[PDB]
């Protein structure tokens, strides 16, 4: 694995590290994404990253091929995707996406991070656009960059964490523990986002997210999360909106979508399904794994 | 919940595959067991100074014992190796690591920045960039969830103990994360409440007294011998509050194994 092998086809993208290069192995015709790192030493999300994407082989987790060094750059060469999920979105603007894709990636997601979990690492930056899909109708989950290796139990973790539409209350109220339920929040979202094209919770600061959250699941009270009265961002004026009908939340969804739904958003994150309950769920009885119905 | 058990699983996997090797320091021409010891006290030390986590204190000796598995090292590099290791260690487990002038600092300028980020590159090719090691604190936190009732004074020995086995190599390095915690676990609830290795962890780690009982029998010693090691950070450092003080208790005379 080395750079004169690479030949550099297009930007495809921006994280930290930077740009994100599309690149074909000239020797075995294999195409990859480049990612590359100016060398505080090396990056704490690089190391992070690298080393939990060793451990973490799985068909719907993106692939590290190789790790190239220099003394003043490093880059990582991953398999290549050709959309993310986002613009996968966008470009279904008027078709909307067929249910029975919504329901293979739903699926997929699920199986990425059931694996994720079961290997002790929280993702922790699960939205559209780091979810990665192929023309052969896979989805896997990407930019591991925000990742890290959690213990049993929990300690006190970084407190930054999640990109705001996608952050679970338990962040926002300033719990001193979070755990795995994080990402099936995110994920619980993002189906939504799958469905009606628009995010559930767009908020612009912390204190909007959790009204808006409020106004669409009901102000939680002691009852349906034992706590959350005394959780130290939890204030005795927040408003105590009603929960609405949860159909409305979603409204093409049926009876089973719906309670899946209502599962991965569950205030307690002790109720929360896991991402490994959740792909038993009935609402994937039929599910297939079609192609994407548009070109990439 | 409905991970513990894939997750231990999955560290009694990876364990075995990221174990240094026993044998090595056999190997290393100009370093010895006690200097090592040293090494691994002086990183304790700088854990407290920068008040770092036990598990980022575990993670880089992890790393050093790799390493020295396959680099030799002169005794006037070694230093240089612990502190890009604890480097390492803190950037994977920190939420805020010390920065790296930070780390020139307490070398007490024996190295520069530039040789702290040189060895930090070498030390990532060496383990490869693997650095998600299982230790024996890993082990120690999923046990304590089988005490009956929770005491704390039991889990700050327990890690305690976990921390001196880092110390001494030889007898140490033989032994596997889980077996070392099982062993501390078990020694931690004899000497605080008089209990033993409870049955719900047969069932779970599949070890019984007996298969813990040639660790247990070294750590038995350590324990008793802590006062008089050449090494003391440890015991200083569980003097304090926030480990209940247990660096005072008394090690029992015998364990009836
Ligand atoms: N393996 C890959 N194949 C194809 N595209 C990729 C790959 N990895 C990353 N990208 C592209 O790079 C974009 C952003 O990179 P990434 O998500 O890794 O970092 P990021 O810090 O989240 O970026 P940003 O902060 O701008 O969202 C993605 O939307 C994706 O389209
Ligand atoms: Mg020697």
């Amino acid at each position: 694995g080395s750079m004169e092998n690479f030949q550099k086809v297009e930007k495809i993208g921006e994280g930290t590290y930077g740009v994100v290069y599309k690149a074909r192995n000239k020797l075995t015709g294999e195409v990859v994404a480049l990612k590359k790192i100016r060398l505080e030493g090396v990056p704490s999300t690089a190391i992070r990253e690298i080393s939990l994407l060793k451990e973490l082989n799985h068909p719907n987790i993106v692939k590290l091929l190789d790790v190239i060094h220099t003394e003043n750059k490093l880059y990582l060469v991953f398999e290549f995707l050709s959309m993310d999920l986002k613009d996968f979105m966008d470009a279904s603007a008027l078709t909307g996406i067929p249910l029975p894709l919504i329901k293979s990636y739903l699926f997929q997601l699920l199986q990425g991070l059931a694996f994720c979990h079961s290997h002790r690492v929280l993702h922790r930056d699960l939205k559209p656009q780091n979810l990665l899909i192929n023309t052969e109708g896979a989805i896997k989950l990407a930019d591991f960059g925000l990742a890290r290796a959690f213990g049993v139990p929990v300690r006190t973790y970084t407190h930054e964490v999640v990109t705001l539409w996608y952050r679970a209350p338990e962040i926002l109220l300033g719990c001193k523990y979070y755990s795995t339920a994080v990402d099936i929040w995110s994920l619980g979202c993002i189906f939504a986002e799958m469905v009606t094209r628009r995010a559930l919770f767009p908020g612009d600061s912390e204190i909007d997210q959790l009204f808006r959250i409020f106004r669409t699941l009901g102000t939680p009270d002691e009852v349906v999360w034992p706590g959350v009265t005394s959780m130290p961002d939890y204030k005795p004026s927040f408003p105590k909106w009603a929960r609405q009908d949860f159909s409305k939340v979603v409204p093409p969804l049926d009876e089973d979508g719906r309670s899946l739904l209502s599962q991965m958003l569950h205030y307690d994150p002790n109720k929360r399904i896991s991402a490994k309950a959740a792909l038993a769920h009935p609402f994937f009885q039929d599910v297939t794994k079609p192609v994407p119905h548009l070109r990439l | 919940p409905d991970y513990h058990e894939d997750i231990h699983t999955y560290l009694r996997e990876m364990e075995v595959k990221c174990k240094p090797k026993v044998g090595y320091m056999k190997k290393q021409p100009d370093i010895t067991n006690s200097m090592r010891a040293i090494l691994v006290d002086w990183l304790v030390e700088v854990g407290e100074e920068y008040k770092l986590q036990n598990e980022t204190l575990h993670l880089a000796v992890n790393y050093i014992d790799r390493f020295l598995s396959s680099m030799s090292v002169l005794r006037g590099k070694l230093q240089l190796v612990g502190t890009a290791a604890m480097l390492l260690a803190s950037k994977f487990e920190e939420i805020y690591p010390p920065e790296v002038a930070e780390f020139v600092y307490i070398t007490d300028d024996t190295y520069t920045k530039k040789q702290v980020l040189r060895m930090e590159h070498l030390v990532l090719k060496v383990l490869t960039f693997d650095l998600a090691a299982p230790t024996v604190n890993q082990f120690l936190t999923q046990y304590f969830l089988h005490q009956q009732p929770a005491n704390c004074k039991v889990e700050s020995l327990a890690m305690f103990l976990g921390e001196l086995s880092l110390i001494d190599a030889d007898p140490y390095l033989k032994y596997l994360p889980s077996v070392i915690a099982g062993a501390a676990f078990h020694l931690a609830l004899y000497t605080v409440t008089g209990q033993s290795w409870p049955e719900s962890l047969i069932r779970k780690t599949g070890y019984t007294l007996e298969s813990l009982k040639p660790c247990l029998m070294d750590l038995h010693q350590t324990y008793l011998k802590a006062p008089q090691h050449a090494q003391q950070s440890i015991r200083e450092k569980y003097k304090n509050s926030k480990y209940h003080g247990v660096s005072l208790l008394n090690p029992p005379e015998t364990l009836n194994l």
